[PDB]
RNA sequence: UGGGGCGGUCUCCUCCUAAAGAGUAACGGAGGAGCACGAAGGUUGGCUAAUCCUGGUCGGACAUCAGGAGGUUAGUGCAAUGGCAUAAGCCAGCUUGACUGCGAGCGUGACGGCGCGAGCAGGUGCGAAAGCAGGUCAUAGUGAUCCGGUGGUUCUGAAUGGAA
RNA sequence: GUGCCUGGCGGCCGUAGCGCGGUGGUCCCACCUGACCCCAUGCCGAACUCAGAAGUGAAACGCCGUAGCGCCGAUGGUAGUG
RNA sequence: AGCUAUUUAGGUAGCGCCUCGUGAAUUCAUCUCCGGGGGUAGAGCACUGUUUCGGCAAGGGGGUCAUCCCGACUUACCAACC
């Protein structure tokens, strides 16, 4: 048997790279840690990446294991 | 330790000519030895381990560590997190002192033992040997013991070759064959 | 050496009828004689 | 292995500091010698590197590798920390157990005047 | 309900459906929840597998020892997806932040409502300190309003002082 | 003027990594001796730590070769597609 | 002629969509250049599933038998894992 499905959680990147954001704005709502927090970016309890300061988003790849990092350049 | 200095003198000069070791650090040094006591009957008897634990401590000079059940084998009625194994490691000064306790009076105490099954190696210079009894060790009182608990000894050295590891056993008057 | 968990030792001279009487840090009770040993087997 | 495990033991707190932007103070400890240096928050350049290998201090020491020697270098770096202009520094474990000489070195920085 | 009686379904979570933002239907396809934990929570410190390969008291492919390869194929209170060693996985010490008052700015909704959150004030705890802690790896574990109960609080209390 | 040495902290995360062979020790480093006590092992100075240090370059680690693999990789064609 | 909810399903309410009024920032749209995360088409077989035949081939059965506990040969037969 089946015939039931949950309602979508509306995830994804809320603010794409290259966007001037305000502090506290949500950048990425994910389940796991597909994207790790970088500079001026905090990671919520729900692994939701938000802005610690104002500035433009800079999606980058760092670390020895090549994982994506989101940093904000307060410019 | 009497044979620790005995090791420091005649064993190294013996090794320098047998395999032409151009370094004294290139000689295999006898490291830790473990006295394994995997009882296996600890499925319901909590008291059974305490004997072979304290007895293993009586055989050695320290209290052994209780080895918990790693996997979950339904065949032996065990799951992850069950106290069943028991082991004690002799390393350092007391490593040599216990070696004296065995190769002098305890090894010839094994019935009809004039030579050992030498081909029981690991492949990387370390020797293993299990004994079915406990009586062979001088610490056993014989009359107070209620069951034959056999222990297993591992000779972990830094030797990489088995015959080079057995060469280390040769310098300690080991009855082989 | 962690305290309280260790049994005590004693300077036990492994006595032999031939003369292989040598001291061993052991924990039995006394010094006993026997024939079959390292150099009397 | 010893060295490899130490680095994987220190990397936890070290990543927290590079996001905190704090001026760190790393400590390298070996049986024969003990090092202590200051690193600017950018991560590449170092400022003051006072260690036991500096013979200008070894001529006043007995044997590099003991507690008092750790207290000697901690004094030297903390004094030169102010001599170059480093006020507040965050101490770093660098994987070493905060008990022996490292604790002696950390005390030496605190009694000299360095802030932390 | 492809007409109805017989069986299912109705709220919530995961995957596919779903056409690389989000969303996205079927009596379409696979599964689960209606709790749990005083610690499985916080912090400090430490540690890291599975699976086999060898010689081994009983003991054998299948306990336990050591070596080796191997590499996260292990594990994560629970379903699946994502995540994880800087471990969130495992062990231990110390503890109660499973804290009160707020909340820049945000994501998600027609709305009700839900979710994330730096920083600020009081005060508490762990660590030498830097710092960290307002539940748990995250996503389910729950329901509006009315009526009424228990405790606190002069805020009101229909002449005034009280009380209901 | 710098060169070869090791060690420390990063940038950059495989053209940077394994594998094989060859070297390296005054210095640095690792290993090593001892451990009543600082501290520690749910057993053991293995690790942790202190006090020290003779010896060695074996192991580890560094470096030099080797491309047997790994990894990297256009031009062009093809698949697909607005 | 959609979304959400509804003893709701040819009804109704909120938002979307239309009109009139008023008020506002090159605000909005098209193309070019630049900055982006995506993982579908295609492609591929490390992982996750699964295919086929072939090999190993355990349980072995039964006989030349042991005509006691073993099991050798074994016609060859699926063929747990790899």
């Amino acid at each position: 048997r089946n015939g039931r499905d949950s309602e979508a959680k509306r995830l994804g990147v809320k603010r794409f790279g290259g966007e001037s954001v305000l502090a506290g704005s949500i950048i990425v709502r994910q389940r796991g840690t597909k994207f790790h927090a970088g500079a001026n970016v905090g990671c919520g309890r729900d692994h939701t990446l938000f802005a610690k300061a104002d500035g433009k988003v800079k999606f980058e790849v760092k670390g020895p294991k090549n994982r994506k990092f989101i940093s904000i350049e307060a410019e | 330790a009497k044979l620790h200095d005995y090791y420091k003198d005649e064993v190294v000069k013996k090794l320098m000519t047998e395999f032409n070791y151009n370094s004294v650090m290139q000689v295999p040094r006898v490291e830790k030895i473990t006295l394994n006591m995997g009882v296996g009957e600890a499925i319901a008897d909590k008291k059974l381990l305490d004997n072979a634990a304290a007895d293993l401590a009586a055989i050695s000079g320290q209290k052994p560590l209780i080895t918990k059940a790693r996997k979950s084998v339904a065949g032996f009625k065990i799951r992850q997190g069950y106290p069943i194994g028991c082991k004690v490691t002799l390393r350092g000064e007391r490593m040599w002192e216990f070696f004296e306790r065995l190769i002098t009076i305890a090894v010839p105490r094994i019935r009809d033992f004039r030579g050992l099954s030498a081909k029981s190696f690991d492949g990387r210079g370390n020797y293993s040997m299990g004994v079915r009894e406990q009586i062979i060790f001088p610490e056993i009182d014989y009359d107070k013991v209620d069951r034959v608990r056999g222990l297993d000894i591992t000779i972990t050295t830094t030797a990489k070759s088995d015959e080079e590891g057995r060469a280390l056993l040769a310098a300690f008057d080991f009855p082989f064959r | 050496m962690k305290k309280d968990i260790h049994p005590k030792y004693e300077e036990i001279t492994a006595s032999c009828s031939c003369g292989n009487v040598m001291k061993i840090r052991s924990t039995v009770g006394h010094d006993l004689n026997l024939d079959v040993c390292s150099k009397c087997h | 292995d010893k060295k490899s495990a130490r680095i994987r033991r220190a990397t936890r707190a070290r990543r927290k500091l590079q996001e905190l932007g704090a001026t760190r103070l790393v400590v390298h400890r070996t049986p024969r010698h003990i090092y202590a240096q200051v690193i600017a928050p950018n991560g590449s350049e170092v400022l003051v590197a006072a260690s036991t290998v500096e013979k200008a201090i070894a001529e006043q020491l007995k044997y590099t590798g003991n507690k008092d020697a750790a207290a000697a270098v901690g004094k030297a770096v903390a004094e030169r920390a102010l001599e170059k202009g480093i006020k507040d520094v965050s101490f770093d474990r660098s994987g070493f157990q905060y008990h022996g000489r490292v604790q002696a070195l950390a005390d030496a920085a605190r009694e000299a005047g360095l802030q932390f």
